[PDB]
């Protein structure tokens, strides 16, 4: 059947079209020491030398992709590349020379019988059962707000932003460090992660939650570290959220989410507004926080039109929707004269992938 | 002059003919008489809300509850305040921030 790899600046979400989640998620990582990939590079950081492939949603080192892509197959997949079709994505915006550099790394190097390269973004919606609408896609690396009209993606109304998963996971260990902790490292890096993906929220209104969260005996949480040690959590919980809201808290002069929302939505025609406005659909693991759905409505309400029609669409599953997306689509028909094709390949280059 | 109509046979009907023909065929049609870009797409945009329409995947939920459970413990207790309690107190905090930042002030210094 067809291949599904979802790679992403933190995860590589790999398994086959049709099925219903991936069967492979593993670190964006690889170990060379003073050549080791994913789980297994995390275990032996002590000795490894450690590089990410995949820098704000974009590939910026090959080879180290090229062993990303090779363990994704072999190991994780346990397949071969030659007898199975490969959907890939990429970021929005994703430079023509990288998606060709792509496709040629799968024909001559790993030669895949066919394959495409997809949006993330886009996956997403149609994974919402959509055609139509914005998406804003939050991972480990970037965040995207992307407007979609009738499965295409408005590439002038694109509105990016550096700050996402690493940058919250950074920003709690160092609140948390102010606390009277120390979390300071990479191998602290991944405890505290943990700690931010069980649990932060979001705030529905920042100065009121913090004059006011106080009052909850529920507020401060214990968190069991693997030392048996045991700190506790309060006011940080949603002050570390709170920077996609307000990039400033770490040195950042860039508009918070809901107003890049705002102003990719306003970079589209007047005529097509309303059905983003009630399209709304996020994506990625960075929009897991209970009450961000909230947060969005609220924010935006405040800066669309007064009788303007908002809706907020958050489903269970987005740290996923890319990668279902992904298999929904490698799964259609009408799709399968999509796919680029090993002879057309050679008579075109890497530049039928425009 | 009205034959110039006439010169347009109405009553062929190629238009009923080529409908009836399009309502019959399904998302999918095989034999492969290439389909130009458009087509293609706009088969692919209906067989995608097709596809969709009535997948689940509610299998995908309470994958999150500590979070989502800490959350709600939460905001439970927080709404028994008032308009009033919380204006109160968002003022007095507003107060002390002033303090606090008077106090860092004259710290540093
Ligand atoms: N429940 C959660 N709450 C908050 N953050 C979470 C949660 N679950 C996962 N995350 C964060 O989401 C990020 C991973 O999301 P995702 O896999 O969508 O990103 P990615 O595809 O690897 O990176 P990108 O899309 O930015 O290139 C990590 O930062 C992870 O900590
Ligand atoms: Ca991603």
């Amino acid at each position: 059947t067809a291949l599904v790899c979802d790679n992403g600046s933190g995860l590589v979400k790999a398994g086959f079209a049709g099925d219903d989640a991936p069967r492979a998620v593993f670190p964006s990582i690889v170990g060379r020491p003073r050549s080791y990939v994913g789980d297994e590079a995390q275990s032996k950081r002590g000795i490894l030398t450690l590089k990410y492939p995949i820098e704000h949603g974009i590939i910026t080192n090959w080879d180290d992709m090229e062993k990303i892509w090779h363990h994704t197959f072999y190991n994780e997949l346990r397949v071969a590349p030659e007898e199975h079709p490969t959907l890939l994505t990429e970021a929005p915006l994703n430079p023509k020379a990288n998606r060709e550099k792509m496709t040629q790394i799968m024909f001559e190097t790993f030669n895949v019988p066919a394959m495409y390269v997809a949006i993330q973004a886009v996956l997403s919606l149609y994974a919402s059962g959509r055609t139509t609408g914005i998406v804003l896609d939050s991972g480990d690396g970037v965040t995207h707000n992307v407007p979609i009209y009738e499965g295409y993606a408005l590439p002038h109304a694109i509105m990016r932003l550096d700050l996402a998963g690493r940058d919250l996971t950074d920003y709690l260990m160092k609140i948390l460090t102010e606390r009277g902790y120390s979390f300071v490292t990479t191998a602290e890096r991944e405890i505290v992660r943990d700690i931010k993906e069980k649990l932060c929220y979001v705030a529905l209104d920042f100065e009121n939650e913090m004059a006011t969260a106080a009052s909850s005996s529920s507020l401060e949480k214990s968190y069991e570290l693997p030392d048996g040690q045991v700190i506790t959590i309060g006011n940080e919980r949603f002050r570390c959220p709170e920077t996609l809201f307000q990039p400033s808290f770490i040195g950042m002069e860039s508009a918070g989410i809901h107003e890049t929302t705002y102003n990719s939505i306003m970079k589209c025609d007047i005529d097509i507004r309303k059905d983003l406005y009630a399209n709304n659909v996020m994506s990625g693991g960075t929009t897991m926080y209970p009450g961000i759905a909230d947060r969005m409505q609220k924010e935006i309400t405040a800066l669309a039109p007064s009788t303007m029609k908002i809706k907020i669409i958050a489903p269970p599953e987005r740290k996923y929707s890319v990668w279902i997306g992904g298999s929904i689509l490698a799964s259609l028909s009408t799709f399968q004269q999509m796919w680029i094709t090993k002879q057309e390949y050679d008579e075109a280059g890497p530049s039928i992938v425009h | 002059m009205q034959q110039e109509l006439g010169l347009l046979r109405p009553e062929e009907r190629l238009i009923a003919g080529q409908a009836k023909a399009a309502a019959l065929q399904t998302v999918h049609q095989l034999g492969a008489v290439a389909l130009t870009p458009e087509q293609a797409k706009a088969a692919l945009l209906d067989e995608i809300l097709r596809a969709t329409q009535n997948l689940d995947l509610r299998k995908y939920e309470n994958l999150n509850t500590e979070q989502q459970k800490a959350y709600e413990q939460v905001q439970r207790d927080l709404s028994q305040l008032s308009p009033e309690t919380k204006a109160l107190l968002i003022e007095n905090q507003r107060k002390e921030k002033t303090l606090l930042e008077k106090a860092r002030k004259l710290f540093q210094r």
